[PDB]
């Protein structure tokens, strides 16, 4: 076995890589199996990704959302971009993270230029402008923001210290070291 | 491993009584 | 015989007295009454036997008290059923337990423990309780009993099944794998077409997968477990009266959909009968008094 | 085992990647599979595809449609074009999609330039409207539209909220979450 | 076991690749040993191939015609240029095909410019007007048509619908659903 | 096993390759099963890497700091960028380094250029000075330095020889070797 597979055993998902679609169904299948095994126990995930992906985010997003298990997300040194949505998609009292881990949270983009007719661009923008809102009313109903303060703080980028994730809403917890080590 | 034993009962090998034939 | 009409109007109250025991389980229950009402009838097939389930269902439901409260019905104790605990046979050689040891070996002059137990009783609730627990060729010895009637016994006889109501309470936690609207019953049917040999499933007559115990059929089971404790077990001049909140109590602490009727067991062992048996060695309330139990919170 | 190995063997099929001839003929080498293990139960079809492929699309629409077994469609976090065909391919009552599963129906297309003399492009022409005739054909049997609405709605690129996927007959049911999570 | 090794024991195998020569060798490789395990119990030759490759496809052409089994071909989603030969190439009374795979019959190409002088160049072409013959010749004796009328049809793309690929006589059965599914 | 296998059944980890997210995800792994195997028993850490990754650099090291075992950093041959300061992130009488080893503490760098507007650029370097902060607060408590020391001495790259890195303060002991061999 590997420790990817010891801490499998210990109901633990890395996020790790970027989350696209190959991250995505590995991560639903993970969860989907942890909750098969043990439904009335909690599966954490470990988020160190560097987000990317909105589809392959709410994937990823309604399948923590939908398992039996509550779920643990504890941010090891990043949660950028979609991988902060899932660091707030937590269960309330768990979302650790490490004190020296940052949280990316940041509006939807589109990574390179998409053409076509401005009729086709029209509805590409309604889809990248309800991807930014549902971006914002998930991360709303996670944090206790107003999903207004979210658009006006995600506007740009807004790097949080795990200190002020929490104060954010992001996580609940900045979980101590347990030896000094 | 899972040989079964076979315990394999005889029949009975027991005593007869007699019905004797009378003289005098 | 052609029934006495006394016994024509029970037969089919058979649903309604069936269920003064089993709570819920409604087509349980009219599944296994039509089996009796064939038997009565004179439309019994004369090769097959009178009845033939599996009571599949989740662990706790009723799979053993339907078999219990059809024996009661049938013969007036549920002492007249024939359990045979299929988890004893847990390998292929305990089933010279069903119908005794062949020639030549030892155990071959009191030929068999189902046998026997049907050739004086031919007219039988036969139970055969956890026959997932047994191995995948004991119930494979129940091919002929199934459709033929009938069993060879080890001695050379073969014994009447015919007039039996043979019943198969196989055992089939929170949800499965992956994603699903709502939360069934197929799930536990083809779990039997893995586990059980489609020789087998095509014998039994009906295949029943038992359903949750409703919180309005747990407040049902409040009421029934508390009858056993009164009047059987408090025959010491005492009276057991549970108050309203103090039943509702009880079945919002004894009401969990996976596993029923057993954490409800548990919990009256829990509330009423372990504080009242500490109220009785104290004598707090002792023989000769009227106990009722008022809520605690 | 892993996890795809064990949602396999609870009769469940991730699409996941795009549909192009390598992952129908995997689909269509499960789908066959699952039929011969039991015929008489639900495959489920977890769908998280971004589409694509036509052939490769009614590949796996026809393996789905000709099955013993209902298929169960469950859209993950996206069906877009040819997934969304699939999608609505599953068994009436079946068709679930998460709720926050984008499903992106759309018109077929050709991937870049195909050259050829005229004569030529009027068949490669005559082709892709029969494939889109063909899309509607499938979209409108399976959503119970009337084949002439959805080319006016596939018309540019319609993507539908899950909520509004079942409304427009894409799916059967939003489905909830099963613990808060 | 794969799905792909559960269908090879049920004496199925894929072309689903394009006809090169790695996979009329993968082919020719899994004819001749379900031909060695069971020569009288047909071999069922799934086609969802793009085609290509002439000397590819009359490798395994002149495989499924040796072998003592039957073939019985069924195209999924597409049979292109070589493979709708192929599917042709089944037994009478198999040759199968989904209801909405697509038929290409093309007549042969090359794929790019090959270079050389005229005397080099004569020779190329005299052999592929002999490739296109014997495509012609080879489809004419399993469709039953004369050879000039394959000519005047595949002198440009004839894509076939299933249903007009038996009137045309590349397959016999279209196949019908055998669940709703 | 291999000798990678071997050394970890010693509970040794090697850094080896640069500090990524795909290294820093496996010694995080490697950390945590270590922990969950003997909490109470030094994990050691080999230290051979060029450095780079900052959210990876303080993903390996907050985790090494979390575990419940003291850390013992070795340097190989090189401990640079991000990997000086999970050389300094030992336990303080751990972190030995090899004789010619060398050290090289430097200021985070973005590699390459990250376009943006400048309100936008205003953030990735107010993130990119508060990951110079923090390189400097997590090495000034692990070296006893000032933190405006080390913001001079890692202004530019600062090459510490192993016998001038435990007068930095980053190692502590340069270990002798074993046999003369
Ligand atoms: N339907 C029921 N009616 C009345 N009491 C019930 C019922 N189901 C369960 N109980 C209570 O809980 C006990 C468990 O029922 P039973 O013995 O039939 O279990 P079971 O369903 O056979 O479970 P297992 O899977 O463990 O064999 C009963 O003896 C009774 O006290
Ligand atoms: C913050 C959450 C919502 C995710 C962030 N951005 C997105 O939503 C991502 C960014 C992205 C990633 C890859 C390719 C194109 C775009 N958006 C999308 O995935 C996306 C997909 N289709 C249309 C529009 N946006 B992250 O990637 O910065
Ligand atoms: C909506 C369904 C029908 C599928 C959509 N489009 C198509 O039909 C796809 C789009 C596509 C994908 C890959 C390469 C070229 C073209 N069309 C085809 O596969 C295709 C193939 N040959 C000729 C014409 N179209 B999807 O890919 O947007
Ligand atoms: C019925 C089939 C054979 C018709 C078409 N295929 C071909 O003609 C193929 C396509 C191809 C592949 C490689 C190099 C050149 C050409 N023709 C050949 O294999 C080929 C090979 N050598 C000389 C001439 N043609 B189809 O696949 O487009
Ligand atoms: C000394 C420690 C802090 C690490 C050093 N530099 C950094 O902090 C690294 C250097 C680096 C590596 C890869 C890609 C881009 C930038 N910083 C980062 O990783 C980084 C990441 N996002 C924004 C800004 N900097 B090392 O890489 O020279
Ligand atoms: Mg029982």
């Amino acid at each position: 076995s590997n420790p990817y597979n010891k801490l499998f055993e210990e109901r633990i998902i890395f996020l790790g890589v970027q989350v696209d679609d190959a991250s995505a169904n590995d991560i639903m299948a993970q969860l989907l199996v942890l909750e098969s095994l043990d439904p009335d126990r909690d599966i954490t995930m470990y988020i160190n990704s560097p987000g990317g992906g909105f589809t392959s985010l709410m994937a990823i997003y309604d399948t923590m959302q939908y398992v039996r298990a509550d779920i643990q997300t504890v941010c090891l040194g990043q949660a950028a971009s979609a991988a902060a949505v899932l660091l707030a998609a937590g269960t309330p009292g768990k979302r650790m993270a490490l004190p020296n881990a940052r949280v990316l949270i940041h509006q939807p983009s589109l990574s390179g230029v998409i053409q076509g007719q401005f009729s086709d661009l029209e509805i590409q923008a309604a889809e990248i402008e309800r991807m930014r809102t549902l971006m914002e009313t998930t991360l709303a109903r996670h944090t206790g923001k107003d999903a207004g303060v979210i658009r006006k703080d995600t506007d740009r980028d807004k790097i949080l210290t795990a200190e002020e994730a929490k104060d954010y809403g992001i996580i609940d917890t900045v979980l101590e070291y347990r030896k000094l080590s | 491993m899972k040989v079964l034993i076979l315990a394999c009962l005889v029949a009975l090998a027991l005593a007869r009584e007699l019905e004797e034939l009378n003289v005098p | 015989f052609k029934l006495t009409e006394a016994e024509t109007t029970r037969l089919l109250r058979m649903e309604e007295e069936l269920h003064k025991r089993i709570i819920g389980q409604e087509d349980a229950v009219k599944a296994v009454s039509k089996a009796i009402r064939r038997t009565r009838a004179g439309l019994k097939d004369p090769k097959r036997p009178s009845g033939s389930f599996i009571f599949a269902g989740p662990s706790g439901v009723g799979k053993t008290e339907l078999s219990k409260a059809l024996a009661n019905f049938l013969f007036g104790d549920d002492d007249a059923l024939i359990q045979i605990d299929m988890g004893e046979f847990h390998d292929r050689f305990t089933a010279s337990r069903l119908f005794g040891a062949p020639p030549g070996y030892v155990g071959y002059e009191e030929g068999g423990q189902l046998t026997e137990k049907v050739r004086r009783k031919p007219f039988s609730v036969v139970l055969f309780d956890a026959i997932e627990k047994a191995h995948q060729e004991i119930y494979n010895s129940l091919l002929q009993v199934l459709e033929d009637g009938r069993l060879t016994d080890g001695q050379g006889r073969t014994v009447d099944f015919k007039n039996t109501v043979l019943i198969f309470t196989s055992n089939l936690k929170p949800v499965g794998l992956g994603f699903s609207k709502g939360g069934m019953k197929q799930k536990v049917n083809d779990e039997l077409k893995k586990h059980f040999r489609p020789e087998f499933l095509n014998r039994i007559d009906d295949i029943i997968v038992f359903h949750q115990l409703t919180r309005e059929e747990i407040i049902r089971m409040v009421d029934l477990m508390i009858s056993r404790v009164a009047g059987q077990l408090k025959s010491k001049d005492m009276a057991l009266v549970l108050t309203d909140a103090a039943k509702a109590l009880l079945a919002k602490r004894g009401f969990d959909p996976v596993l029923g009727a057993r954490p409800l067991r548990r919990t009256i062992q829990r509330e009423i009968e372990d504080q009242l048996s500490e109220k009785i060695l104290f004598e707090e309330v002792g023989p000769g008094q009227v106990v009722t139990v008022d809520v605690d919170n």
